[PDB]
RNA sequence: UACAA
RNA sequence: GGAGGUGACACAUGAUAUA
RNA sequence: AAACUUGAGUGCAGAAGAGGAAAGUGGAAUUCCAUGUGUAGCGGUGAAAUGCGCAGAGAUAUGGAGGAACACCAGUGGCGAAGGCGACUUUCUGGUCUGUAACUGACGCUGAUGUGCGAAAGCGUGGGGAUCAAACAGGAUUAGAUACCCUGGUAGUCCACGCCGUAAACGAUGAGUGCUAAGUGUUAGGGGGCCCCUUAGUGCUGCAGCUAACGCAUUAAGCACUCCGCCUGGGGAGU
């Protein structure tokens, strides 16, 4: 059955991005909402809408493509996994693509990026790399 | 000029441009402003050789009769798409046309 | 709970007045143990599509039963086997 | 409708001149109808209503 | 194995409230009657391996429902255990 | 070709 | 045109590398 | 700790099926037996011969015995976890699919050890014995022919109950879950106006992607997460 809803979200984005879809819908959760907003804030996706329903909510994402239909998102990668959880300290926060990408980190001050985690001197669970 | 090919063969990339399928007459008009014999392999990519036959045509009767007649279009696009405008029906690929006219 | 559609064939050379001796009896057997007969029928002489026991015709008989135990139709099938008057039979669950 | 093995006149239409069951690609019957047809014909053959081989 | 009339008898007896057909007690009770009936079938049909595979699935489903009931409210679980002829 | 027989 | 199912007398042998 | 209903189960309403076990009924054919007609070969092969036949064969007609298997239907059709399952009838019984949204409220997935099922051959006990047929015999072929071909023929092939536990047991593709162009057949349903939409199977073609290539491609060999099994040059040796 479903074991990693976050990796399912990152893969839904990867598959939709591969075929250059305009948008995609997925069932919602709090961390998936916060992951999506960071992608919006960092400029990887266009917009996030939340659609309420009886079951668990729906997240609508809008993908971004530049001139000549070049993909803004190049890749997504799940780092921490149910089979093997990955944690890091602020002093060992990984840089993604030499700083040209981002790492999503779940810290005790919420879900933030790696550049901000070093700024706040907090570590936590490395959710995913986006570049 | 806006009735395309049958549904059982329509390419999926013409959905925006599209019983049988009817072309987007409204979209073709805005696109039209933005825009007989066999095609020899290497007409454009082998001009270093075709021009010799073009020159030899300008300069025997059996050759000229076929040469005059000579000098579906997938050969031509490759000779141009590899070098880095045309009517594009539903069955035709739109992703390889710089100025696609979605008219039948 | 169940309805059956018993059919059987009686040999064609039988004496006429002896035929009611078994049809009443075989229907009687088809009614013991809570087996209310819904309907009895009697088709006429029919030309069998092929020879059965070197016979060419037979008396087709249809009996419809309403039981919930099927031991009534088991008794019919047991009796029809050893009776030389009946030459072919079949029980069918209608529903 | 449910095909009855007693209805020999309906059944004869689906057998051939040697008493063989006709393929459905020939008679145009559907798949579920042909299955009901086959059971009724085999039942009717047993009760001598239809021949096995004529 | 069991009729709709016998199933509805069992549902009426073991339901934890009216219009309840999905509680563990209802499911375990119905599974118990079905398991007993197939065991009756398999006593004279010892060679019916295919039916016995289906019985083994019922036993596994009953055991899982019992485990869930035990870990959620042991009082309901132990009252159901005596009601049926079930050990553990 | 150098061998083997 | 290309696939998948279906069906359909006798004749032995020739060393090693290098070729 | 407390809620939730989407996952997973239950209920209700429909439907399809060679799914399994047991017991009955039937038609064709093979073999054998008897009887009637009837006479010189039948059979078999590349060609032959062995073999059967004038003591009456083979052929033909009728009848009987017996075992085994179920033409047509029959279809990349159906069912089953796999092995497998095909005449019909009854009895007992397993699973799946569709619709609904009564109900329970994460009760799930995978699964070492374990425990079961598991083609065929084979083994034990006892039955049965038509056909076919290892071994074997004879006849051919051949330089030889422990073969291929022919005439026979035992185990076995069949049943019951035990055992055996292996196959190219194969899609040579572990299970679960989700996501990712289309086109077109087919099986079982549902909804709406023969067509359109939609479930679940089963096929073909074909993008993106993947691949060493062949190819795979919503039934992935694509993109992901979980669990299990397995691999680490060939031979020796599955010894
Ligand atoms: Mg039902
Ligand atoms: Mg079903
Ligand atoms: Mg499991
Ligand atoms: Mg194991
Ligand atoms: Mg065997
Ligand atoms: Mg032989
Ligand atoms: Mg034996
Ligand atoms: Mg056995
Ligand atoms: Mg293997
Ligand atoms: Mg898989
Ligand atoms: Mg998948
Ligand atoms: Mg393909
Ligand atoms: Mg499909």
């Amino acid at each position: 059955t479903m074991t990693d809803p976050i990796a399912d979200m990152l893969t839904r984005v990867r598959n939709a991005n591969m075929v250059r879809h305009e948008k995609l819908e997925l069932p919602a959760s709090n961390i998936k909402k916060e992951i999506a907003e960071i992608l919006k804030s960092e400029g990887f996706i266009k917009n996030v809408e939340y659609v309420e329903d009886d079951k668990q909510g729906v997240l609508r994402l809008f993908l971004k493509y530049g001139q000549n239909d070049e993909r803004v998102i190049t890749g997504l990668k799940r780092i921490s996994k149910p089979g093997l959880r990955v944690y890091a300290k602020a002093s060992e926060m990984p840089k993604v693509l030499n700083g040209l990408g981002i790492a999503l980190v779940s810290t005790s001050e919420g879900v933030i990026t790696d550049k901000e985690a070093r700024k706040r001197n907090v570590g936590g669970e490395i959710i995913a790399y986006v570049w | 000029v806006h009735f395309g090919h049958q549904t059982r063969r329509w390419n999926p990339k013409m959905k925006k441009y599209i019983g049988i399928y009817i072309i987007d007459l409204q979209k073709t008009v805005k696109k039209v402003d933005e825009a007989n014999q066999r095609w020899l392999g290497g007409l454009l990519t082998n001009y270093k050789t075709i021009s010799k036959r073009i020159k030899r045509i300008s300069e025997l009767k059996k050759e000229y009769d076929r040469l005059i007649k000579f000098l579906k279009e997938r050969n031509a696009i490759a000779e141009a798409r590899k070098l880095n405008v045309g009517i594009v029906d539903t069955n035709c690929d739109p992703d390889e046309i710089d100025y696609v006219i979605p008219a039948n | 709970m169940r309805t059956y559609e018993v059919m059987y064939i009686v040999r064609p050379n039988i004496e006429e007045d002896a035929k009611k001796a078994l049809v009443e009896r075989f229907n009687g057997i088809l009614a013991t143990e809570g087996a209310e007969v819904l309907e009895a029928k009697d088709w006429g002489k029919r030309r069998l599509a092929y020879e059965i026991n070197d016979f060419k015709d037979g008396f087709y008989n249809i009996v419809r039963v309403k039981s919930d135990n099927n031991k009534a139709t088991d008794e019919f099938q047991r009796l029809a086997k050893i009776s030389d008057d009946i030459i072919r039979y079949m029980v069918i669950r209608e529903d | 409708t449910h095909i009855d093995y007693k209805d020999t006149e309906l059944l004869k239409r689906f057998i051939s001149e040697r008493g063989k069951i006709l393929p459905r690609r020939v008679t145009g019957t559907s798949a579920k109808y042909q299955r009901m047809l086959t059971t009724a014909i085999k039942r009717s053959r047993h009760m001598a209503l239809l021949p096995y081989v004529k | 194995a069991i009729s709709q009339e016998r199933k509805n008898e069992i549902i009426k007896e073991y339901r934890v409230h009216e219009t309840d057909t999905g509680s563990p007690e209802v499911q375990i009770a119905v599974l118990t009657a079905e398991i007993n009936a197939v065991n009756e079938h398999l006593r004279t049909h010892k060679k019916d391996h295919h039916s016995r595979r289906g019985l083994l699935k019922m036993v596994g489903r009953r055991r899982h429902l019992l485990n869930y009931l035990r870990s959620k409210d042991i009082q309901r679980y132990r009252e159901l255990i005596k009601s049926l002829g079930i050990r553990r």
